[PDB]
């Protein structure tokens, strides 16, 4: 998943914040000269219900 | 062990290390006209995972009516109050319990 | 010990409105479940509606959605039926019943009221 | 209505260097097991793009939170720019960087 | 699956003699406890007595012991208590629990029984 803002013009707002299923476990790796990723959010029904 | 504890609401591991502690409480916890604001889980689609929480109020579909919202039959809302009356047999009476 | 006292009953027009309460007096508490019934002459009682206090376990019958409205006065220990848009079959003789719905148990309608009439006509009762 | 809240000392802020491409590889490892949310991370200097080296690294554990929740799913945050006063293309939106 | 019936109680004088029956019935057993709990009115659970199948590490309070005598019949599946120089505080409600009690974990009370009252009174109960 990618977070880059910089295009040529064409198609800018090119960015990655999808809700993901979690599954078993999960292996998270982040790559940046920047602290864009700050953290996470995990649940199973992400609006007041659990 | 299986129940209703055990099963909606809380759940030891089968590889548990630990020290289960538990006292009578009928002094502090039951009073004259009812002492209602102790609950438990009583419907539940599947039982929990062990140590795992579950403090969900959605309303329990419990015979075959589709029920989506407060109206419908045979639909309950899964929690349920003790009625700890100081009167209870000791069976019934509250019990504090640390694990 | 315990009686049931309604109100509200009369004729009004197809597509009217109507409003039947019914007071408890004589029970305990916990876990009151008031319901209202309707007779067909010639048929047995039909469920109406239902309600529990503040357990909101609510029923309407399948072919009344949205005709009745059920509510509570825990205060008054009353309960309302509001009736909107009365078509002709909705003529019957209404009563509300009291009872406890355990929901770990059932429910069990243990007293019964005198009741009141509903009168769905073009000229009135 | 809400059980349990944590702080500590941060462990996301280890950048290096000031301008390669992608410098700074962090990989966290998540597992939720028995009502224990296990958090293990471990952080690799390492500049190129399209990352992911062929390296072999050794995860080592950070926190063991006792949550005892389901979790199904789960989401990532992002600090975004606010386009309202940036210079660029500044009218009412946002704007991200490269990660 | 099993049931604790209670008997023997009732009201004396203070100095006199009881004897309170506990019948156990539902335990593959092993290591069954049988015990006596007192329940003064205002207060909480205390603990009064226990002995095991056989094992006889009995306990007894401290405010409680000398007065008090615990026995078994394991043909029978009965224990009792003996009760004798009644003082006043011995008015309360007895409670027969069975468990478990094991030298290398620990104890657990599983079951309760319906339980009997015992009256230390110069008028009777």
């Amino acid at each position: 998943f990618h977070a880059i803002h910089v295009s040529g013009t064409n198609g800018t707002k090119r960015f990655d914040n999808p809700v993901l299923p979690f599954n078993d476990g999960v292996y998270f790796a982040s790559t940046e000269k920047s602290n864009i990723i700050r953290g996470w959010i995990f649940g199973t029904t992400l609006d007041s219900k659990t | 062990q299986t129940g209703k504890i055990a099963d909606y609401n809380y759940k030891l591991p089968d590889d548990f290390t630990g020290c289960v502690i538990a006292w009578n409480s009928n002094n502090l916890d039951s009073k004259v006209g009812g002492n209602y604001n102790y609950l438990y889980r009583l419907f539940r689609k599947s039982n929990l995972k062990p140590f795992e929480r579950d403090i969900s109020t959605e309303i329990y579909q419990a015979g075959s009516t589709p029920c989506n919202g407060v109206e419908g039959f045979n639909c309950y809302f899964p929690l349920q109050s003790y009625g700890f009356q100081p009167t209870n047999g000791v069976g019934y009476q509250p019990y504090r319990v640390v694990v | 010990q315990v009686q049931l006292v309604e109100s509200g009953g009369g004729s009004v027009q197809p597509g009217g409105s109507l409003r039947l309460s019914c007071v408890v007096s004589g029970y305990t508490s916990s876990s009151r479940y008031m319901g209202w019934f309707r007779q067909v002459p010639g048929k047995g009682l039909e469920w109406v509606s239902g309600i529990k206090r503040d357990g909101t376990n609510t029923y309407y019958a399948d072919s009344v959605k949205g005709r009745f409205t059920i509510s509570q006065d825990n205060a008054k220990n009353t309960v309302y039926l509001q009736m909107n848009s009365l078509k002709p079959e909705d003529t019957a003789m209404y009563y509300c019943a009291a009872g406890s719905w355990y929901n770990q148990w059932g429910y069990s309608m243990d007293y019964w009221g005198k009741g009141t009439q509903v009168t769905v006509s073009s000229s009135g009762q | 209505n809400c059980t349990f809240e944590y702080v500590s000392q941060p462990f996301l802020m280890d950048l290096e260097g000031k301008q390669g491409n992608f410098k700074n590889l962090r990989e966290f490892v998540f597992k939720n097991i028995d009502g224990y949310f296990k958090i293990y991370s471990k952080h690799t200097p390492i500049n190129l793009v399209r990352d992911l080296p062929q390296g072999f690294s050794a995860l080592e554990p950070l926190v063991d939170l006792p949550i005892g929740i389901n979790i199904t799913r789960f989401q990532t945050l992002l600090a975004l720019h606010r386009s309202y006063l940036t210079p660029g293309d500044s009218s009412s939106g946002w704007t991200a960087g490269a990660a």
